[PDB]
């Protein structure tokens, strides 16, 4: 959303 | 529920926390114990300068790198949880976004006994009247830290109980904006049941230990509530201050 680094980190 | 599954579900859980966290309690209270050549003490500015632009906002400047990978570390924990890499990606963002303040104050409350903090590692200690001493509001962020690590180190938690202790923070379903609570509150109340059991087991003679440490919960809450408000004054003021974009990323809308 507009969490993109924890968003990357999680796959 | 099935006791059985209830084990399975703590040492799964516990391998998967030494998998994840390089720093364990073990490791700091070896440390802190002196049973470990040893921690340089950082009491004052001069030993800070030879410890190794303002010398408060230096003094967290660089604990910014460690929180981003204590970030790191525990994303690679909740994808351990069993039924969280299944609960929608929205929900994972939301849970790790208010869980991993709360975790990393608990884990920092093992680096802490009542005179001061491990830092670098461990490679060195602050001490609490040191950061006491600290001006602006800067000597307010770690005192409130100490007062919890000090009742909290007292519940005699190991990595045992750590692991699904974390895991139960994260599997939190009252946090603003979760999509469907539903599932969440499934995978909570069943940590929650390894808890009580492994809190029973490896604590025979402390009563109530279960209740204690739900209640430690709420206040991890208040600590980040309280830190994420001090963090509102600084950047009222201090241009000097910036924040890694992971972590400007997580205390946003918090
Ligand atoms: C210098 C005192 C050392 C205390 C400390 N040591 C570390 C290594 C971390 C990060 C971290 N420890 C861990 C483990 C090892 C797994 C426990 N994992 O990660 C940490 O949090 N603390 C608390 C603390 C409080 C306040 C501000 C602060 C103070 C003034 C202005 C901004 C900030 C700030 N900058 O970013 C924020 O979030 N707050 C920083 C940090």
């Amino acid at each position: 959303e507009r969490h993109k680094i924890l968003h990357r980190l999680l796959q | 529920p099935e006791s059985a599954d209830l084990r399975a579900l703590a040492k799964h859980l516990y391998d998967s926390y030494i998998k994840s966290f390089p720093l364990t309690k073990a490791k700091a209270r070896a440390i802190l114990t002196g049973k470990t050549k040893s921690p340089f003490v950082i009491y004052d500015m001069n030993s800070l300068m030879m410890g190794e632009k303002e010398v408060a906002i230096r003094i967290f400047q660089g604990c910014q790198f460690r929180s981003v990978e204590a970030v790191q570390e525990i994303t690679e924990y909740a994808k351990s949880i069993p039924g969280f890499v299944n609960l929608d990606l929205n929900d994972q963002v939301t849970l790790l976004k208010y869980g991993v303040h709360e975790i990393i104050y608990t884990m920092l409350a093992s680096l802490m006994n009542k005179d001061g903090v491990l830092i670098s590692e461990g490679q060195g200690f602050m001490t609490r009247e040191f950061l006491k001493s600290l001006r602006k509001p800067f000597g307010d962020f770690m005192e409130p830290k100490f007062e919890f690590a000090v009742k909290f180190n007292a519940l005699e938690l190991d990595d045992s109980d750590l692991a699904i202790f974390i895991a139960v923070i994260i599997l939190s379903g009252d946090r603003p904006g979760l999509l469907n609570v539903k599932p969440i509150e499934d995978i909570q109340d069943n940590l929650l049941q390894a808890l009580e059991l492994q809190l029973k087991l490896n604590h025979p003679e402390s009563s109530q230990l279960f209740a204690k440490l739900l209640q430690k919960m709420t206040d991890l809450r208040q600590i980040v509530t309280e830190h994420v408000q001090l963090l509102q004054v600084i950047k009222k003021t201090e241009t000097d201050m910036s924040l890694h974009p992971l972590l400007q990323e997580i205390y946003k809308d918090l």
